RNA sequence: AGUCGUGCGUCUAGGAGAGGGAACCCACU
């Protein structure tokens, strides 16, 4: 009878930021990044390049609860790095590994007769 | 009623075959193992999904309206 | 306005008549569905 | 070694509701009483018309 | 309500769906068994039935 | 899932899984209170009602 | 360089390759959005004008929900809540139309080619229902008695297998990797022997199989993922798994986009 | 091996809401 809006899972609501950082104060140079309308997928994705990064200390993602549509992102570099460009790079990295992922798999589709 | 479109485990298009399993087990009088195999089913999610249908649309059917 | 459930033709029959199939006996008197726009999601 | 009679089946001492339990004997018996008195809640087609 | 820890009081978080949602650990208080129990729940109507909901 | 309870597959829940019918039946009849007085099934307008 | 796929089989819609010098987290994202994100133009709406079928109108609604469409050209279409139309423009959605009765002593079937398209799709081969059956009948909808008239419009918007399985491009995604133990993830359940219990995966033959001698790699990670994507037919394997790429990469572009707004 | 019987139909565009007790039976935690 109230069931939620099953669209509303991968669409922003009204007056809603689909990223919001703050600041940590559990830890020197840490970050909070609280990803909207968004599951496991991107999230896990981006803390696993985060952690191949050396200068990358800490990177941990949560899910607070199944019915929302959301999870936070705690990021904590190395002084001296600001954690939104160490996560623009993951971005980037992954961005990269997945065009060479799909130009390998259209070569390897065009190769195949079948 | 009739058979579901998609499995509901992982969603494959079971609806086209029905007649045809039923074709195989009737005309070519194979056991269902075989004809289900001969369809194109490996997971056994859609095996049970096409045996363990019924057929109560027929039956429903069997009435004047 | 009304149909028959054996005989299934239409009726049409209005106020203070009798509401017993003119073809047949049997006065089921099923009604069919309504004219307005009826809209429904596979959801 | 008399055995005047014998059971057709001993299965069929089960009721309607029992009977539709998978191996009764490998379970409990509060459990295959608690499945026959829950069948009868079960939805499904009770009747073609 | 066999014992005294069998009403307690919580804090109200809305979920969007047709259920009440409770701890696991206060299953056993409730000595629920999620197989349909039913529970209830009641609203204070002031502020001293809400303070003393919450201190007692 | 604990305390016995289940997790169910949305896709499946959504796919045809589990789906039911309810059908539930209303009955009315213009029982006459009195003779030369019965109910009518009529549309009320409001007008000395 | 990067990660190389090398196809292990190919058919027109179930493909088993494998994925190397990849991350297991990047092989689940790919999976998930594979599965989940990937577009797909499925019917939404329906519209009933005349139905007296002994099934119901949500059940007839429900079973062509899930119907396959072709969806070749879903990125040319646009979804409907973006684009701005009063409903269902032809822009946005694709229109069909169901008719059919009943005859004097013989039963009709109502298939996935019944479906007539009503919409104009500019030259889009999209919307059209898939057939794969050999008869070719399609996807068995409902049978019709005599006196039984089935008269019914469909509209099917662009959407993604979350908001509604019906849009699912892939039926069955299966994703191994390690067949033979060699990181110790997991630890089989053995009552006499677990290599005896445990029957050997298809895909050990394509690694070299652990030898005693050597100790336990505690440096060693996940690789060589074994992945089967099938597909129901809407898009073909190949175009489906082009497509997780697509939404996958879009999907870290937007993030990206929006860390630099804000 | 070079030709042939058979059929069809005639008129259609103007503002607002409020209410059943007892008994019996089934069933849930
Ligand atoms: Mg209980
Ligand atoms: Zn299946
Ligand atoms: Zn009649
Ligand atoms: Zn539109």
């Amino acid at each position: 009878m109230n069931a939620p809006d099953r669209f509303e899972l991968f669409l922003l609501g009204e007056g809603e930021s689909k990223l919001k950082i703050d600041p940590d104060t559990k830890a020197p140079n840490a970050v909070v990044i609280t990803f909207e309308k968004e599951d496991h997928t991107l999230g896990n994705l981006i803390r696993a390049e985060l952690l191949n990064d050396r200068k990358v200390l800490f990177a941990a993602y949560k899910v607070e609860h199944p019915f929302f549509a959301r999870f936070k992102l705690r990021i904590q570099t190395t002084e001296g790095y600001d954690p939104k460009d160490a996560l623009k790079n993951a971005c980037n990295s992954i961005i990269n590994k997945l065009g060479a992922l799909k130009t390998n798999f259209e070569t390897e589709w065009n190769l195949q007769t079948l | 009623m009739i058979v579901p479109v998609r499995c509901f485990s992982c969603g494959k298009v079971v609806g086209d075959k029905w007649e045809s399993y039923l074709n195989l087990l009737q005309e070519d009088e194979l056991d269902e193992g075989t004809a289900l195999s001969r369809l194109g089913l490996k997971r056994y999610c859609c095996r049970r999904m096409i045996l363990t249908h019924v057929d109560l649309i027929e039956k429903f059917l069997r009435y004047n309206p | 306005k009304y149909i028959c459930a054996e005989c299934s033709s239409k009726l049409s029959l209005s106020r203070t008549d009798a509401v017993r199939c003119k073809d047949c006996g049997h006065r089921i008197l099923l009604k069919a569905r309504t004219k307005r726009l009826v809209q429904f999601e596979a959801r | 070694t008399t055995f005047t009679h014998c059971e057709i089946h001993p299965s069929m001492i089960l009721g309607v509701a029992a009977s539709i339990i998978p191996f009764p004997d490998h379970n409990q018996s509060p459990r295959n009483t608690y499945q026959s008195a829950m069948g009868k809640q079960a939805m499904g087609v009770f009747l073609t018309n | 309500s066999l014992h005294k820890m069998s009403m307690m009081a919580h804090r109200v978080k809305v979920i969007p769906y047709s259920t009440f949602r409770l701890n696991l650990s206060v299953t056993s208080p409730y000595n629920a068994d999620f197989d349909g129990d039913e529970m209830n729940l009641h609203v204070p109507q002031s502020e001293e039935t809400r303070a003393e909901l919450s201190q007692l | 899932n604990q305390e016995d309870s289940m997790i169910m597959n949305q896709s499946s829940i959504d796919r045809g899984l589990f789906r039911s019918l309810f059908f539930r039946s209303y009955m009315d009849q213009e029982k006459k209170y009195g003779m030369s007085i019965t109910e009518t099934f009529e549309k009320p307008q409001r007008t000395n009602t | 360089e990067g990660p190389q796929v090398k196809i292990r089989e190919a058919s027109k819609d179930n493909v088993d390759f494998i994925l190397s010098n990849v991350d297991l987290a990047m092989a689940n994202s790919l999976r998930r959005v594979m599965i989940a994100e990937i577009p797909t133009l499925a019917i939404d709406s329906v519209e009933v004008e005349t139905n007296t079928t002994v099934l119901a109108d949500e059940f007839i609604a429900h079973r062509l929900g899930l119907i396959p469409l072709q969806s070749m050209d879903i990125e040319q279409l646009e979804y409907s809540r973006d684009c701005f139309c009063e409903d269902h423009c032809d822009k946005c959605s694709v229109v069909l139309t169901l008719q059919a009765f009943g005859e004097s002593e013989s039963t009709t079937n109502v298939y996935s080619k019944d479906l007539v398209i009503v919409s104009n799709l500019m030259g889009r081969n999209i919307g059209h229902p898939i057939i794969q059956d050999k008869e070719g009948n399609g996807v068995l909808i409902c049978k019709l008695r005599k006196g039984q008239e089935l008269k019914l419009t469909c509209v099917a918007k662009k959407g993604i297998a979350k908001e509604h399985a019906k849009w699912g491009p892939a039926a069955a995604i299966e994703f191994e990797y390690d067949p033979w133990n060699k990181l110790k993830h997991t630890d089989y359940w053995y009552e006499q022997d677990s290599a005896k219990e445990w029957p050997q995966s298809k895909n050990c033959e394509y690694e070299d199989p652990p030898n005693e001698g050597d100790p336990f790699d505690y440096k060693a990670q996940a690789d060589t993922f074994y992945m089967n994507v099938e597909s129901v037919g809407s898009i073909p394997v190949d175009q489906v798994v082009v497509r997780g790429i697509d939404t996958l990469q879009k999907k870290v572009a937007s993030i990206l986009l929006a860390l630099t707004q804000m």
